[PDB]
Order: structure tokens, then sequence, then C-alpha cells
RNA sequence: CCCGGCGAGGGGAGUGAAAAAGAACCUGAAACCGUGUACGUACAAGCAGUGGGAGCACGCUUAGGCGUGUGACUGCGUACC
RNA sequence: UGUAACGGGGCUAAACCAUGCACCGAAGCUGCGGCAGCGACGCUUAUGCGUUGUUGGGUAGGGGAGCGUUCUGUAAGCCUGCGAAGGUGUGCUGUGAGGCAUGCUGGAGGUAUCAGAAGUGCGAAUGCUGACAUAAGUAACGAUAAAGCGGGUGAAAAGCCC
């Protein structure tokens, strides 16, 4: 180990470039309820592709 | 318009929090909440609660007008770092830092 | 200083600097290599000098026309009002008083005033003279001075 | 005052051509570098490139003095193991003749971005034909 | 009267200084003693 | 009596850093560094003010020697003809002519050759 | 009063000369950390600067310049004690 | 380890010998301007000068002249709540340490001048104290005996209750 001398702040600023997040940038609208939900995932109310399942 | 909001003395590292902020700047309000909700981090819930307040902090205290609104100035500035020990082998201790990050949100029509 | 003569830590085998005591000045809380003692700052002055210097300034007062001489000078009773009322007739503000013999009936009312000091011939000092923009003497009082130096 | 200095926008460049047949290698390139560097003009600015476009043609016809044809060597290294490669003047003509003139000029020019710049000015061909006529080659010889 | 909790960070501080100086000082040649075996080989007294 | 220095140290440091404005990284921020960066910067100046007079006078010549050859003569011989023709003109003004006014410079060169003949 | 978990923290209102006096509460510097804007940077090798030196963007002005910021390219140059 | 025993290009002269005329090129010399030290000059006459020349790299070191912080007397004086000190910038200025005015803050002290006494001027000393960067959101979350599911609580449940 033993860094012989310290890196800059600019350096680590570059190391953290690719570390940035990527946004989903896509959502859906329920076939019935009109709710916002992910693709292939159920709505909070449980509606998936217009069908009700959980009822909890 | 103004009506900022802020959270202070949070328990989190500004670095971490600073990732979420980049995902929303200049953006429409409603999108963020939709972005943060389905984003997964400990901070998204934290920061979102703030942003939720700035709005509610507006219409009661000022002209409201949500449907046309924007996030202009968001940033993070670190707060105090609490001092704690995690011991180690051979008897040496180590000073560890619980790091805290102040937050600021500025939401405006322009 | 209060402390302990022990080595704060081991001589060798460590990453810090060799230290034999906690009381050294480079350290916090105790120090002061060179410490002051209540030494006497007084100076000797050859007599004739002191006796020779007063000769000068007096001569220097006349050439400034600051010095003043008068006959018997005293207040009737111990009142600053009367005292100052006597100077305001003489167009005086900041002044010195010197006389060969003091009447205790006077020195009272001279006390309270910030701009005045009263003295007897044996009690004068060079600085008091220079200080006040005006000075007085009594011909009697003067006799004790020229008689003093000789 | 402040002495004049050239500006890229105000620069006026030009095209020239040469037939290298019968020429001596070294004595040819020096002039080619003089042009490209701008030392032949009045307005020369060392931190600017005032050189004029040049087009060589029929490089393979070039000649040299003495036995350097079978003697003079080229060396290049691959950044591997220490492995080295060498090619004679003879060979290089039978394969990549354009390199020759394209090399000797480089060693006679400054290192750094500028020297790489003015090197972009030059164009060499082993044949007698070029497609650059549209910019016109007002003729030059030496 | 309206004070903020109690901040004991100074406790872990004084324990760190105390803990660090204690070992670092009196542990002596333990790193070196262990290194002593290394010390008997890495030396090359010639 | 005792003295406290918290203040005139800022003065020094603040001053220095101002002279260190613009330099990269730790050299424009910390004093323990900038102090040796400025002191070194100065001795380039003392060094540079000497040699810039070399830079221009090796430039001015290069300007000239071209235009001469453009008029069909070489720098060296061109000068010597003037010194034989008794002309004290400096190399500064001369070069400045070749950029703007070609006539005089051209019309001038024949002078040298004339006398130098 | 509102947000907020009948939290924290915060924003309004209000007091107060002043909340740039809010409890961590006079002043509030530097290292350190960030947001914002002008310029430059993805063919360009090395104490990182200086000297020169375009172009760019500004504030002045005068009307032609003067200044500030950056700094493309180039000569030289291997820190301190 | 890689052209590698011209600095490289490249050079049959752009090599060697002889002869000659130019030219380039140092902080050297000269030119313009400025500062300071030294000596004689006759005035001056602790001084203008006139000059006249000459000197002015510098470690250990020796000598000389100085800047600026605190405190004291000068000062029951001066400036100051129509804003000190301190902080933060700009513009000027001096041969130099430095000096002056002012823009924003801050909200009450500072001190001319001339002498005096100093706990008196920092980059270091594996220096002391405190604060903050780094490597880094990397290693690691402490025995491999083991968890899975449904209900309840609640803002939220894998770790809480049944």
């Amino acid at each position: 180990a033993v860094q012989q001398n310290k890196p800059t702040r600019s350096k680590r600023g570059m190391r953290r470039s690719h570390d940035a997040l990527t946004a989903v940038t896509s959502l859906s609208v329920d076939k019935t309820s009109g709710e916002k939900h992910l693709r292939h995932h159920i709505t909070a109310d449980g509606y998936y592709r217009g069908r009700k399942v959980i009822a909890k | 318009m103004e009506t900022i909001a802020k959270h202070r003395h949070a328990r989190s590292s500004a670095q971490k929090v600073r990732l979420v902020a980049d995902l929303i700047r200049g953006k429409k309000v409603s999108q963020a909440l939709d972005i943060l909700t389905y984003t997964n981090k400990k901070a998204a819930v934290l920061v979102k609660k703030v942003l939720e307040s700035a709005i509610a902090n507006a219409e009661h205290n000022d002209g409201a007008d949500i449907d046309d609104l924007k996030v202009t100035k968001i940033f993070v500035d670190e707060g105090p770092s609490m001092k704690r020990i995690m011991p180690r082998a051979k008897g040496r201790a180590d000073r560890i830092l619980k790091r805290t990050s102040h937050i600021t949100v500025v939401v405006s029509d322009r | 200083v209060t402390g302990s003569g022990k080595k704060p830590w081991r001589q060798k085998g460590t990453g810090r600097a060799r230290s034999g005591s906690i009381k050294s000045p480079i350290w916090r809380s105790g120090g002061v290599t060179f410490a002051a003692r209540p030494q006497d700052h007084s100076q000797k002055v050859n007599k004739k000098m002191y006796r020779g210097a007063l000769k000068s300034i007096l001569s220097e007062l006349v050439r400034q026309d600051r010095l003043i001489v008068v006959e018997k000078f005293s207040v009737e009773a111990p009142k600053t009002k009367l005292l100052a009322q006597k100077l305001k007739d003489m167009a005086l503000e900041d002044v010195l008083i010197i006389t060969g013999e003091l009447d205790e009936n006077l020195f009272l009312a001279a006390r309270n005033l910030h701009k005045v000091d009263v003295r007897d011939a044996t009690g004068i000092d060079p600085v008091s003279l220079i200080a006040f923009d005006k000075v007085v003497m009594t011909a009697d009082a003067v006799k004790q001075v020229e008689e003093m130096l000789a | 005052m402040k002495t004049f200095t050239a500006k890229p926008e105000t620069v006026k460049r030009d095209w020239y051509v040469v037939d290298a047949t019968g020429k001596t290698l070294g004595r040819l390139a020096t002039e080619l570098a003089r042009r490209l560097r701008g030392k032949h003009k009045a307005e020369y600015t060392p931190h600017v490139d005032t050189g004029d476009y040049i087009i060589v043609l029929n490089a393979d016809k070039v000649a040299v003095t003495g036995n350097k044809r079978t003697d003079k060597v080229y060396y290049h290294h691959t950044g591997h193991i220490g492995g080295i490669k060498q090619a004679t003047f003879e060979e290089m003509i039978a394969r990549r003749p354009e390199r020759v003139i394209e090399i000797a000029v480089k060693g006679m020019l400054p290192k750094g971005p500028l020297g790489r710049a003015m090197f972009r000015k030059l164009k060499v061909y082993a044949g007698n034909e070029h497609n650059h006529a549209a910019q016109q080659p007002q003729v030059l010889d030496i | 009267m309206k004070f903020v909790k109690i901040d004991s960070s100074s406790v872990d501080m004084k324990k760190y200084k105390l803990q660090n100086n204690v070992r670092r000082s009196i542990k002596s040649s333990s790193m070196n003693y262990a290194n002593v075996a290394i010390m008997t080989d890495a030396d090359h007294d010639g | 009596a005792r003295v406290k220095r918290g203040v005139i140290a800022r003065a020094r440091h603040k001053k220095i850093l101002k002279q260190a404005k613009g330099y990269y990284g730790a050299r424009s921020r910390v004093y323990r560094v900038a102090f040796q960066a400025v002191i070194k910067a100065g001795q380039y100046a003392y060094r540079d003010r000497r040699q810039r007079k070399r830079q221009f006078r090796q430039l001015w010549i290069a300007r000239i020697n071209a235009a001469a050859r453009q008029n069909g003569i070489s720098y060296s011989k061109f000068i010597n003809g003037l010194k034989k023709a008794s002309v004290e003109i400096d190399r500064k003004i001369l070069a400045d002519i070749a950029v703007f006014d070609k006539v005089a410079f051209t019309a001038l060169v024949e002078k040298a050759k004339a006398a130098l003949a």
C-alpha cells in the first residue's frame, strides 16, 4: 500500500465520474387505474395490467 | 418563486446524498417525486420528505402554483462529524467519524 | 511548574519525537524558558547631575516665559471654589504650586483638582515641572532653591 | 512599440509542388522544412505556422550520394520485449518510399504540436500524379 | 434549560488519546520483538 | 510584556497568496508552499528580463534574413554594406518595415549593393 | 399556522435595534467542502512557472483606447531547508 | 532491455588542410536613465554642490542604518454610535521590510508625536495543542449451528410479538 504522496481533489473527482447514478427515465400507466408503476412490477394497490389480485 | 426548505444534522454522508441531487436539477417537481419514489437509497426517502415540505411550505406561505414549478438550486454541505471509536487488534483504537450533511432545496417556477 | 518528572513516553521505538518531560516550553500547559523576577529597575544618578540638570530647565522655563514668581500666595479657607477663583483671575488652568512652607489650610482645596499639584521645595521633581504648562514660585520659596544648589 | 505578430485568421498560405527526381535527399528536405516553418517569409512568428502547403511527387526517383543506398539504415522499436526492426534505404523504397521524405523532414522540424501541424501541410507521392489540383499548385522548383 | 442532549464524543476522544498513547508507548518492541525474528534475519550483520 | 501574534501573520500570508493567485492547486492555497513558488517565480523574472532582449533580437533577424533573400541577398552581407554605407539604423525598426512597408526596404537594399559593390 | 412519524429538522407569523442576536446562541479568518457564472481542456509527455503571446468573455469608457478574468501555441527551466 | 562510441536529422561536403572577408552570439564593453557607498577639489563649510573618478556577486563571519506588534508617560488631549479594533477587497505609494484612503460586515474602543522596557516578529525542529483533507465510500460488520412462511403492531419490518 503506502501511497507515496497524496492525490488531488481533481483526481478523485475523475475517479467518481462513472460512479454517478443512472435514472430509470421510464414509467408506465396502469391499463385501468391510471396509476404510475414500473414495467413488469405491480402497482401499490396491486393492479397489474388491469387485473386485481392481492386485494390487501 | 422562493420558499426554500432544508434539513440539517442528518445522519448520512454528503457524498452519498450528493448522488441523488444530480438526478434532479432544473427538473419539474412531479417527476422528481416519481423519480425518488422508485429510486432505491436511504437518502431518497430522506431528501424527498424535505422536497415534500418546500411545496407545502409554499402554498400556505406564498402563491402556491404547483403545476408550473421547478427545482432551481439544490446542494449539499457537510455538517458536524461525531467522534467515535472502533477498536482494533493489538490494543490500538481508531477514531471513526459519523458524518452529517446539511441539505438545502430551492423550488421555483423559474 | 506542577507536574511529574517522568518521561511522557518511551525514548525509542515510537513514531513521535523524543521527549523527557511534559513541562517543557514547546509543550502546552507549562513552559516559559526565561521567566521574569520582580527585579529593581531603579537607576543611580550622580548628585551634581541631578543638581546640574535642574539648573538648566529653570533657565529653559524663563526662556519659555512659563515660569512665574509672586509674593505670599495662599487661600483664606479650604475651598476649591476660592482656589480656582483665584487662578481664573490669573488666567491659569493647568499649573504647579511650590512654596517654601505649606499651610494645611491650602493643600486641601488643591487636592481634588485634576489639573493642579502642590509641592514643597524638598518635594519637587523634574517631571512635575515639565508637565504643567505654567509654574509659580514664591520669592521666599525661590530662596530655598538657589540656597540649596549653591 | 509592440512589434508585429501574425494571427492565424490573417494568415495567407499557399500551395507548391516539387519533383524529387535527381535530387539529393538531405539537401532537399532542409528547404522543405524552411518553407513549412515560415522562415522564408517576412512575417514569421515562431509560435504560429505560416508555412505553405507543399506536394512532393515521384519520391521513388530520389537519389543519394555514395553507398548509403545499401548502407543507410532505418530503425524503429515496437515497445515489446526489446524487439527491434531495421530496414535499409533500398527496401523502404521498394515498399514504403513515401516514408523516407516523410521521415527525414520530421527530424529537421520541432517536436510538439506545431511540428506535427506543419507536418500535416506536406503531401508526398511516389507517382507523378496528384488529385489536389483544385487548390492549384502554383509551381515551384529547386 | 433548552440544552442539546449531551455530546460524549469527547469521551471516545480521551479514550482514543489514552488508548493510543498507552499501547503505542508501553507496547515497546512487540511489533519489533515479533520483528525480532525478522530482526535476526533481515539484519545481515555480515 | 507578553505579545500575541494572531494578526500580522495573516498579513504576510494573505499578501503572499495574493501574489500566488492563479497558480495550480496547493500552490495558490497553502502558504508553506506558495512561499517557495513566488520566491522562485521572481528569479525567472530577473532571468527573463535579461533574455527577452535575446529572443526579440534573434527574431528581428529572422524576419529580415527572409525579406533580404526575397530581394535576392543574405542578411550578413546586407548589414555590412550599410556599415560601409554609414547607416546606424537598429534591427528593431528595420524588421518592422519589412512587415508593413516593403517599398523602402526593397528600395533600401539596392543601397547596400551599390556601396558594397 | 403548515410540512413533518400527535419526531427531528424546517418554513411562515411575531418579539426584538438587530434573528447577518435563535441556544450548537458577540465577532466568525484559513486549511477543507459544495452550488452557481465567464474562459480553457479529450493528438496531448515531465517542479507545473516565468517571458512572449493570439482568440474568447466582460467593466469601463471614450469614440480610441484602458483595465480585469481566462489562456490556446512557443523559448527557457530538474522544488525548500 | 532498444538505433546508441556525431545531440538527432542528415551530410561526399553541411568532413579534414590551407587562405581570407563578413556575420552571429554573455547579465562582458559601450549608449540612455536611475539608486547607494567612497576621495579631492572651492566654495560650501553636519552643505548645496560643481563635480571627477571609482566602486557596488557573496557563504562562515564583522560592522553600519532601519521597518513593524504589545505596554508605559507625554494623553481628564485627538478620532470615533453620521461606526474604533478585528475581518474581508480595491486603488495609490516607498529603495525595502511596510505605509495611506476607501467599498461590505461589526458593534465598541483606538491612539498621534517623541522617548522608554520588551515573555517581540516563524516553514520546518520523526516539534505541543486543536480542527480538517488523503488512501475511500475501498477493507471490514467479530466463529459456517440455519433458517422459511402467515398473521399483529406500527410511518416504515427479515432481525419486535403470536
